[PDB]
Formats: C-alpha cells, structure tokens, sequence
C-alpha cells in the first residue's frame, strides 16, 4: 500500500499543446524529454540570477534580475517576445489581486 | 569563567590559508543551508598545496630566465608546461601571459642551408 | 579621415598577432574577414557587459561586468579581479 | 658594399615569432580600440563611461582569443597542405568550435 | 576619512613563497592573479558539492561532499595528493581540539 | 581454440557499426586505420564519463549505477543529455 | 556495449551493477558524440581537397575541439 509521489511538469504541457494544435497528442518519452528541458532552463536562469544578485550584494531576487538573467542567456528577438510576455503576465498579476 | 587564549583553526591545522574566512564565504553565497565544521579545512587544504604547486613550478621558470621576482609571464610558463594543469586551465586565458614558444616544424627551411657546391 | 573605427584594427597590428599564432605568411584577403569575426566577439561581450550594467543602474561600466560576461562565454579570465 | 642588404622572404617572419613570443606587451594601441569599444556601446546605450581597466581586459582577451583561432586555422592550413591561411580555414575552425556567428 | 575594505588572499599567498622559495618575490598583478585563481576555484568547487547534495536529497555539506567534488573536477594523481593532504589535516584538525 | 570474441573487448563494435555511424554524419568513403583510432577515442570518452558516473555512485553507497549519475557526469562535460530523467 | 561498459567499470571498482536505461544513455551519448565528430572530420577532410578522412582529420578535430585525450 506504501507509495510516493513524483511531480512533474506533465499536465500541463498538455494543456499548452491541446491549445496550440488540438487534433494532435505527443508521446511519454516526448513529454519527458519536454520535463528535462523544463528542468533545465528553470536551473540556468535561476543560477544566474542568484549570482548577479550576489555580485551586486543584494539579498532579494526580483522580477528585474530574472528579466536580466533572460536577456543574459537568451539571444535576440527570443528574448524580446518572452520579455514581453513576462512583463504582461506581471501587469496582470498586480491589478487583478 | 577561564577564557582560553583563542588559537586560530589554521594553526591547530598547521596550514597557512584561512579557515574562517573561507567559512564565512561558503555561508554567505548560497551553496548550502548549513556546513560542517571539516569542509573549510579540507578545502583549504587543497587551495595551499595547488598554490605550492603553482608557485614552484614559476620559481622554477624564474631561476632558468635569471630572474628572482615572479612575474605572470612565468605562471603561464609553468601552466603550459605540466599537462595536468593545462588541463585544469584549457580554456583560461592569462592576462600579459602570452603563449609558449612553438613553431610547427614543416613550416621552418629545411636544414640544407650551407654547402651545397 | 576616421573610417568607421574599425580600421583602427590596422594590418601590422594583426600581422603582429598572427606572428605569436606562430603564422608565417598571410593572404591580403584576411584583413577584412578577421575584423568581422573580431567584431562580433567584442559586440557579444559588450552586450552582456551592458546588460550587468544596466541591471546595477550604474553609468560607469566596471571591469567586473566585463569578466562575468566573459566567464559566462566559456572564456574565463583572469588578472583583473574575481 | 653596392647592394643592400637583403634577407629572403620568411626569415623576418620567424624573427618577428620568436620576438614577439618571448615577450607579452600588447600589440594593438589602446586608443583606437577606445573607440571601437565607444561606438560599439554607444550603439546599444548611449552615453556611457568606460574605465581604463575594463579596456584592458577587453584588449587582453580579444588578443588571446584571436591568437587562438589563428593557432587552429594554421593547423588547419597545414593540414591541406598548404602554407598560406585563408578565410576558408578561420571559417572552418570557428565553425568547429561552435562560435558560429 | 569615510573608507571601505576590500579583502583578498594576498598574505596567504606571500606567506606560502616564502616557505616554498625563501629568496624569491612577486609582483602585485601576479598576486592579483592568484587571487583571482583562488577565487574561481573555490566557486567550482562548492558549486559542484551543492550540485551533488541536491540530487542526493541531502542538506548537508560535509568534507565528504567536498572530497568527491575534487575527485571529480581535477585528474588523477594530483587529486590523490591533495585528498591526502585534505585528510591528513582533519586528522590533526579533529584530534588537537 | 582462441576466440575471446575478437577481443573480448572494444572489437566487438563492429567495422559495418562504424561505417553506419560514419553514414549518420554524411560521410561517404573511409580509411581502413579509421577504425582502430575511433574505438580509442571513444573509449576515452566513455572512461570519463563513466569514472564520473561511478564516483556519484560512490558517494550515495550504493553498488548500482543509475541514470541520473550518467547524466550528471554527462551535464559536467558540456554534453548535457534530454530524456533520461533531469 | 554492456560487456564494455561492465569490464571499463570494473577496472575502477568491482562487482557493481547498471540499469538498462543507463546503459541506454550512453548509447546515446557515445553516437551523437561520434556523429559530431565525423562532422567536423568531414569539414576538415573537405578542406584538403579530399574525399576520404583519415585520422590525423579526427585528431585535428578533436584537437581543435580540447577533447585531448
């Protein structure tokens, strides 16, 4: 009866993909290949975010070194949509409590 | 009270390198929660004797070109010449270091430059 | 007359480099090929250098910012602090 | 004497590798790269200041990572039997390595 | 009369030349140099033991992690050296308390 | 009789294995002392990463070698590995 | 190439064990390394005018790359 519990970001890939193509469905190793690119970027960006935060001895990391850690790591037009992206969910985020 | 005379960690370690110093920068930096009381030691420890290594392979380099104050040219002399460090510092670059002398051999003249009548 | 500054990067200059390459003679043609790849290097750490700078909201750019952009490159350096 | 001196093409070559290999001056002049480095930053931010010491280390690691790729693209050379580096050969190394562009 | 305080392995260096090579010296950049070497190291290596401790689920940094970390980064017979030298002072570390 | 199949080793990656790995990058005609370097070569990769992955093994004090130790000894050599957990 | 991973590892330490999916990871890895450097290998082949790689290509390669050895 002993048993664990594993997350992932599963689900929710699967959400994004029946929203961008509906008539289509993706495979378990797909989806985990997807989990550990996820996994991936979030400990890139995050890394270089703690360590601009401790070159500049500031304590707290906010949405200003995440935005600097994306322009840091990603290259051109990318960085710009996912910029915009970021600073649209946050202007929703903060009027809408 | 009795208030023991308070010897530094270093010195019950018999190192030179800090102790302490290297504590408080495992703590602020974000590497882990907590850390135990061997690491610093261990770790330093290691620092010294790369830093042993590095130095006398540059008195070493110092001695052969007659100098007696090192100098970075000789860190990057002793860096290149053992293959381990080199390995270590692949893709490091050091500044005012320049590189070994090293001249492919096809592409010298041939050793027939003399008599040749 | 200036010459959009890249020209600044003479010839001698990078016959000199190339010499500590361990090359021995050089075409005409490199000249122009090896500023461009100079220019891109330079444009990609400067970028990142700015980017350190623009997040301190300094002015003043510092060698700090210089060398973490490099180490973040693969082209860790050394000699000018951290 | 009638006639001047004259070496043959390459030894002054080799006298400038050996010359130049046995010391570590800088060899491009700090002022012009000044203003590469200016207008280059200009271009992304306006109005910015540069210290002396930031210049430096752009200087050494430019000259280290050209001297680098001139290291492989000779290998590269030598290996087509030839002598003379073209821009073939520094698209070749800095396509092997990944430093695309 | 306002002054900070900048802190650096200088000394340590100085004193290590002089017990290696007694009549021998060393200029200011070099030092600079092996500051800067120290200081690169020291992030290699604890980046990596945190590295090791969280994917062992483990909060713990202890010279265990550390010696495996060495282990790892560095080749062969100059790894030996140093674990040896590592345990040999936490031996006298842990004994003279 | 004398087998010990072919070396009881790195041998038995066989030449037409190779010659179709060779395919995979587009190439088309290869040397026949190609062979004998590629198998050092990729022992050399293999010793290293596989050092790596056993000394994470070793410091869990277990005597099974898992996935997630090869892909960490994979991530430290810059070739970082999707698929397989992390 | 689970005989030759047993026997390398067991070189470094005795009687261990691997999961099937390890041994498959580095299936992975070994052939996408060795794509890539018959790539390269390729490249450099091209740019002496031939046809046919040779092993002073690989090592050109992976020298220029720093994967030693």
């Amino acid at each position: 009866r002993k048993r664990s519990r594993k997350e992932s970001y599963s689900i929710y890939v699967y959400k994004v993909l029946k929203q961008v193509h509906p008539d289509t469905g993706i495979s378990s190793k797909a989806m985990g290949i997807m989990n550990s690119f996820v996994n991936d970027i979030f400990e890139r960006i995050a890394g270089e975010a703690s360590r601009l935060a401790h070159y500049n001895k500031r304590s707290t990391i906010t949405s200003r070194e995440i935005q600097t850690a994306v322009r840091l790591l990603l290259p051109g037009e990318l960085a710009k949509h996912a910029v915009s992206e970021g600073t649209k969910a946050v202007t929703k985020y903060t009027s809408a409590k | 009270k009795a208030r023991a005379k308070a010897k530094t960690r270093s010195s019950r370690a018999g190192l030179q390198f800090p102790v302490g110093r290297v504590h408080r920068l495992l703590r602020k930096g974000n590497y882990s929660e907590r850390v135990g009381a061997g690491a610093p030691v261990y770790l330093a420890a290691v620092l010294e004797y790369l830093t042993a290594e590095i130095l006398e392979l540059a008195g070493n380099a110092a001695r052969d070109n007659k100098k007696t104050r090192i100098i970075p040219r000789h860190l990057q002399l002793a860096i290149r010449n053992d293959e381990e460090l080199n390995k270590l510092l692949g893709r490091v670059t050091i500044a005012q270091g320049g590189v070994l002398p090293n001249i492919q051999a096809v592409l010298l003249p041939k050793k027939t430059e003399s008599h040749h009548k | 007359v200036l010459r959009d500054n890249i020209q600044g990067i003479t010839k001698p200059a990078i016959r000199r480099l190339a010499r500590r390459g361990g090359v021995k003679r050089i075409s005409g043609l490199i000249y122009e090929e090896t500023r461009g790849v100079l220019k891109v290097f330079l444009e990609n750490v400067i970028r990142d250098a700015v980017t350190y700078t623009e997040h301190a909201k300094r002015k003043t750019v510092t060698a700090m910012d210089v060398v973490y952009a490099l180490k973040r490159q693969g082209r860790t350096l050394y000699g000018f602090g951290g | 004497v009638k006639k001047p001196h004259r070496y043959r093409p390459g030894t002054v070559a080799l006298r400038e590798i050996r010359r130049y290999q046995k010391s570590t001056e800088l060899l491009i002049r700090k002022l012009p790269f000044q203003r590469l480095v200016r207008e280059i930053a200009q271009d992304f931010k306006t109005d910015l200041r540069f210290q002396s010491s930031a210049v430096m280390a752009l200087q050494e690691a430019c000259e280290a990572y050209l001297v680098g790729l001139f290291e492989d693209t000779n290998l590269c050379a030598i290996h087509a039997k030839r002598v003379t580096i073209m821009p073939k050969d520094i698209q070749l190394a800095r396509r092997i390595r990944g430093e695309r562009a």
